[PDB]
RNA sequence: CUAGAGUAGCGAAACGGAUUCGAUACCCGUGUAGUUCUAGUAGUAAACUAUGAAUACAAUUAUUUAUAAUAUAUAUAUAAAUAAUAAAUGAAAAUGAAAGUAUUCCACCUGAAGAGUACGUUAGCAAUAAUGAAACUCAAAACAAUAGACGGUUACAG
RNA sequence: UAAGAA
């Protein structure tokens, strides 16, 4: 099946990450085909709100890049295609962060890397008790690539005066969980996985009350 | 009843009048019902999923996954006219919520009918209040009674302290009747006690009921003779 | 109550309703047609703002009823273009008034 | 979920049964479970049933089968009456084992009437009380009959009944009596077995 | 098929009154057997009063030697007992219901079968 | 078949006058082109392959030991207190099929009566059966296609 | 969209279906011919007690 | 018959469950694969 | 109705007795045909659910009814029927799983009256049954419901 | 490009 699935609810339109074995990771494929749909949603009069959420619904949201295939694609030389995935990748997060409509994503369980960059640059982000999330760069000999050093030293909420909760959080790794995520500021609403459909079926059904509008 | 649409397009009729110039004035509710949509779908909704024991709606069983003889030693090698019907109905009825603890108290009121005597109050005080380790049948907060045996049973259950079930609520019975010899002794001693030392109690349970039977017996003294005159007649 | 109109002078599209013994058959029509329609009907047209309008009716031509089942015709059996295209997430899209810009 | 909390609400504590409210035979021991309110709730009318109890009942007991039914009302009776049996019972202080060590629906020992173990000495002020008295009251000419506490007990004599017996006939029960309870056993159908004796 | 057989023996002989029954029994029992058939049972009910005082031809009774004969034959021979039945100065009524064997082949007579012995092999054991 | 679309639309017209969020049709290719098409322009929520009991959470093969009992469970939607999907009729009837080439579909869909079917309406989608293709009237007039005219849906 | 509707059933499955199709016949059959030979042998004990003589 | 029945099932769904040794089978005996390793396990027995 | 049997009761017709202004009627008495059986003829009824058959589908409740379980209890599931309904339909009364949503096939209707008449034809022992006109006349005629009036209409009170 | 009335 397509790694990306897009959908309709009413005047939502959802995009579920459709890699399960993988835990969702990140594609070339997979930016661009979201990157593309994007684009044609910012133009659409029908539209109100994107939802970004997984099929692996429990387990991952997005578990990071798929940068193994970055590691391979150095291994034979071939940097165009690393650049290209970089480049799909980076494109949409500038995308989600800049988007005009609102942007709701379900960070129901792993959130990392990739993850991240899908979640954090959005006003909407909502954890679960499932949300495991952290930015582990530093063991692969990476940094924090998806605008992540943009955004942990604007949202964090507690001890982040000069960004050195946002210097813990990047260089130690630690993996924050549920609502510690909230309550950090990492996430920007908290609610139980069991509400998260009744949750998108709502936002499906909300319209902007006169002059449609929706930004 | 057909499903209404003039409740919920309260905002839309208004805004109408408001456009018109038929209404002057915004109401103020308006602002906050056009900031508050309400759910205008008023759809059924089916459900794939027994919320209480976990059973799963809406799932047919192939036959190929039944490649082994039944009871009657018979193979299943085509539907029956039960797979061939849309069972959608099941999707939209609402589930009948099942517990085993449920058979678990019908049992131990049909062994302690005396045990029914002992008044319940069903007034909850605060459900998320309740923070009870199993590992012992007292609670804090609780009184004794076939809940108490019920909830050990399951908690005994749940870690494979016992394997079988019937253990696990034998286990639970003697435990119960250990606390409750406790605290009958406890209330006949008490009192046993308060005697011995000038306790002047005035109708007692035996009193009680010897007095309200003498009320009833008066008028019914009363009914008889009167009855038994009019019949003489 | 509120009348949708298609630029402000007819009917979204054709209207098939019947109001007890009254079946209403209404059809919008191109600018510069004008109210060819049951008398009832035309007063209620003049009120609405109506301008162009085809139709007939059959079975019941009772004038009450006429005139009460024309507005449920013009409230209940039309839907706007916007309506449409919401519920369905598509596009909607008038030619003519594409064709002049 | 709200499904585990279900199983474990109060409401759910109550065992099913559909036995009639109104039965007119006999009665061996309780078969409804009797339903408390404190004066607070039952001020409010609050039973912690689905819908709010008639004013009517000033009582703080009731046994009730069904919630809701067809004909919109709650089945109820306002009466917790076997708990003053028991209780009756406790104050006789004669006791009545299967209390120390796939379903059997069977009573086990007493059925919760008394947990009271035999051997004991009741002190007074007095002294040890060597035998129980109670107040009781004769039913009818037959061992007699007695109502004695909320049970029904056999009476025998030391040498024959009084002059009082016959003097009174089918009245007899107005008067009250004092009895020995001799013992008190339970039988397979669940009915205790009171032997007494007159005074 | 088999059938039950119910007939009610008039009894003139007072000292002997189960005299007629018997000869009754032997007669239907001969014939059904010379005629490829098979007796199960000849239960023997009682003299009883009959309900009503019963005309047999030109003869009235009060009471009757009762008596129940269960018989495997065919429809052609057990037409053939009901007809000899029907025209005996001895018997005064008769009656022959079947009894259906597509289930079991063993059956015990109505008496029995209402008593609980569903067949003969549990009103032998 | 035709009755049995005809006896989908009526079904489909039964579940939103009820307004049920989900219910299911007949597995035939025909059956299956046809929800295709309304999913593809916007009338229905969702199509999903499954049995008489629901619809199927992973994958399960058809095979002549289960063909019996598929379905094809379709989601139904409504916005506004009303039905997405109103009205669902046959033009082609079983009794009288209706064979259309382009130049009279073009004149069906610019508004002439066409052998007494009425023209096409702003919201409404008519589909056209062509080799055993189930497709919108105006994509078969963009690829020129004569078609025999299925059903109106609105 | 792609799936095909239907997929036929192979050579083999179709003999192992035959397979179990006549064993569910020959067992009906078997089970039949037990019971109706039970039921014989349970008139055979009873049969002393039948006149035919 | 119930016995051949029965060994045939249960052989097929061990082949199918350790996956290594019916591709042992398969070089042996010379997604097709499930329908190719239920002709041979059938001619087995 | 045709033959042949039977005919206790009931009972067209007929004959009488009443009642009545009158009785050609209701009521009473005798009572033939018929009602019964056998072999036929005939093919009509408010032959009615005033509702043709089949198929797919649509929200509930309560009863039974019949199976299938599970340990009287599951207020047990799956079917049919019945009752009250939602929606829908309908001139409404109302229908309600059809008088709803759809599909297929058949029968039938097109103001009242003349008229289910005349004529013809076919069939039948007959009675009749089927088929089934037109001229003439009129602006009528009918259905549901509404409010009264009335009833040799009910019940309750005063 | 389909109007009704007494
Ligand atoms: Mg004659
Ligand atoms: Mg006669
Ligand atoms: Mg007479
Ligand atoms: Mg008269
Ligand atoms: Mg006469
Ligand atoms: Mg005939
Ligand atoms: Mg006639
Ligand atoms: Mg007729
Ligand atoms: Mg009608
Ligand atoms: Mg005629």
């Amino acid at each position: 099946a397509p790694p990306v699935l897009f959908t309709v609810q009413d005047t939502a339109r959802v995009i579920t990450l459709n890699r399960p074995k993988k835990l969702n990771a990140l594609n070339a494929e997979m930016s661009e085909s979201m990157f593309k749909t994007l684009n044609e949603y910012a133009k659409s009069d029908t539209t109100n709100l994107v939802i970004l959420k997984s099929s692996n619904r429990p387990r991952s949201f997005c578990a990071g890049g798929d940068v193994a295939t970055v590691a391979i694609f150095n291994f034979n030389k071939e940097f165009a295609k690393s650049i290209k995935f970089f480049t799909d990748e980076y494109s949409l997060n500038f995308q989600i962060a800049t988007y005009l409509k609102p942007i709701v994503t379900f960070m129901d369980g792993i959130t990392m890397g990739g993850g991240v960059g899908l979640s954090i640059h959005t006003p909407f982000r909502i954890a679960t008790e499932n949300t495991k999330w952290a930015m582990p760069e530093m063991d692969i000999g990476f940094f924090p690539d998806v605008g992540s050093t943009f955004a942990l030293p604007r949202i964090v909420t507690l001890a982040n005066s000069n960004s050195q909760m946002a210097l813990y959080l990047c260089l130690t790794g630690e993996v924050v969980t549920g609502a510690d995520a909230y309550m950090l500021g990492l996430a920007s609403h908290y609610v139980s996985s069991e509400n998260l459909d009744a949750l998108q079926k709502r936002l499906g059904e909300i319209s902007p009350p006169f002059n449609n509008d929706p930004q | 009843m057909k499903i209404q649409t003039n409740a919920v397009n309260v905002l839309q009729r208004t805004s109408a009048y408001l456009k018109s110039g038929l209404l002057k004035e915004t109401p103020a509710w308006y602002n906050v019902v056009a900031s508050i949509p309400p759910s205008t779908k008023f759809t059924r909704e089916p459900r794939f999923k027994n919320p209480s024991n976990g059973h799963i709606i809406g799932k047919l069983v192939d036959v190929t996954e039944q490649p082994h003889a039944n009871n009657k030693g018979l193979y299943k090698t085509r539907p029956n006219s039960s797979d061939k019907r849309v069972g959608v109905k099941r999707l939209y009825r609402p589930p009948k919520l099942t517990y085993v603890e449920d058979r678990l108290r019908s049992l131990f009121y049909k062994q302690h009918p005396w045990e029914l005597s002992r008044p319940k109050i069903l007034v909850e005080n605060e459900i998320g209040d309740e923070n009870y380790d199993w590992s012992h049948m007292l609670q804090i907060g609780r009184p004794l009674d076939g809940e108490s045996v019920i909830q050990r049973t399951m908690y005994l259950i749940k870690t494979k302290q016992y394997g079988d079930m019937v253990e696990a609520y034998d286990h639970a019975r003697y435990e119960f009747y250990a606390l409750r010899m406790q605290e009958e002794t406890e209330q006949q001693v008490a009192l046993e006690e308060a005697e011995m030392f000038g306790s002047l109690f005035g109708v007692s349970a035996i009193e009680h009921g010897i007095q309200k039977e003498q009320e009833v017996l008066d008028v019914w003294e009363k009914k008889v003779v009167e009855e038994t005159e009019l019949m003489a007649a | 109550k509120e009348i949708p109109r298609y630029e402000n002078r007819t009917i979204y599209g054709d209207i098939d309703f019947r109001y007890h013994g009254v079946k209403l058959h209404l059809r919008s029509a191109k600018p510069g047609f004008g109210l060819r329609v049951n008398h009832v009907i035309f007063e209620i047209c003049e009120c609405a703002g109506i301008k162009d309008l085809s139709g007939k009716v059959y079975k019941s031509r009772n004038d009450m009823n006429i005139a009460k089942g024309t507005i449920e015709a013009f409230t209940k059996a039309q839907k706007t273009l916007d309506e449409v295209a919401l519920g369905r997430g598509k596009k909607l899209v008038d030619v003519r008034k594409v064709y002049y810009s | 979920t709200l499904a585990e909390l279900l199983g474990r609400s109060r409401i759910a504590q109550v065992a099913n049964n559909h036995k009639p409210l109104t039965y007119t035979g006999k009665k061996f021991h309780p078969t409804h479970q009797i339903i408390e309110t404190k004066p607070s709730t039952l001020y409010r009318q609050e039973w912690g049933l689905k819908s709010a109890i008639p004013s009517k009942i000033k009582s703080r007991y009731l046994v009730y089968n069904d919630l809701d039914t067809l004909e919109r009302i709650t089945t109820f009776e306002p009466r917790g009456g076997t708990q003053w049996n028991r209780l009756r019972f406790q104050e006789m202080g004669v006791p009545i084992n299967p209390f120390f060590k796939k379903f059997n629906t069977e009573i086990i020992g007493t059925g919760g009437l008394s947990y009271s173990l035999p051997g004991k000495l009741k002190n007074s002020p007095n002294g040890v009380i060597q035998r129980t008295v109670v107040p009781g009251r004769i039913l009818n000419v037959v061992k007699w009959l007695a109502a004695i506490g909320g049970f029904v007990a056999d009476v025998v004599f030391f040498q024959s009944p009084p002059s009082s017996f016959n003097s009174m006939g089918d009245f007899i029960r107005m008067k009250t009596f004092l009895f020995e309870i001799l013992e008190a056993s339970m039988e397979k159908n669940g009915s205790v077995s009171m032997h007494a004796r007159l005074l | 098929m088999l059938y039950e057989l119910i007939g009610l023996v008039r009894i003139t002989n007072s000292n002997a009154p189960k005299l007629e029954a018997k000869e009754l029994s032997s007669t239907i029992g001969k014939l059904i057997i010379q005629n490829r058939g098979v007796v199960r049972d000849i239960v023997p009910m009682g003299i009883r009063y009959l309900p009503k005082i019963m005309k047999k031809d030109q003869e009235k009774h009060f009471r009757a030697y009762h008596f129940l004969m269960l018989f495997d034959s065919s429809a052609a021979v057990q037409s053939e007992i009901l007809r000899t039945l029907k025209k005996d100065p001895r018997v005064i009524r008769s009656s022959i219901v079947k009894v259906d064997l597509d289930k079991q082949l063993d059956r015990a007579s109505s008496l029995h079968r209402s008593l609980g012995k569903k067949s003969i092999l549990e009103l032998v054991n | 078949s035709l009755v049995k679309l005809a006896n989908t639309c009526a079904h489909l017209q039964n579940c939103s006058k009820v307004r049920v969020a989900l219910t299911s049709i007949p597995y035939t290719k025909l059956q299956l082109q046809f929800a295709y098409n309304l999913y593809q322009q916007g009338f229905l929520s969702s199509l999903q392959k499954g049995s008489t009991m629901g619809p199927d959470k992973d994958f399960v093969e058809v095979t002549p030991d289960n063909i019996s009992t598929r379905r094809l469970w379709v989601g139904l939607k409504y916005r506004d207190n009303k039905p997405v999907l109103s009205s669902c009729k046959l033009i082609s009837k079983p009794n009288s099929r209706i064979h259309l080439p382009m130049e009279d579909m073009k004149k069906l869909c610019s508004g002439v009566t066409i052998r007494n079917i009425k023209p096409l309406q702003p919201g409404e989608l008519i589909l056209v059966r062509a080799h055993n293709n189930i497709m919108d009237i105006n994509e078969a007039i963009s690829k020129k296609l004569d078609g025999e005219v299925l059903c109106r849906v609105k | 969209m792609s799936q095909p509707l239907l997929r036929n059933r192979s050579p083999e499955e179709s003999e192992l279906l035959k397979l179990k199709r006549n064993y569910n016949r020959s067992l009906l059959n078997f089970q039949a011919h037990k019971k109706k030979l039970n039921e014989l042998l349970n008139l055979y004990h009873v049969a002393n007690e039948f006149i035919v003589t | 018959q119930r016995s051949l029945i029965d060994r045939i099932q249960t052989r097929l769904s061990e082949l199918l469950s350790n996956d290594l040794k019916c591709d042992q089978f398969l070089k042996d005996h010379g997604n097709i694969k499930k329908n190719l390793l239920r002709k041979h396990v059938m001619m087995d027995m």
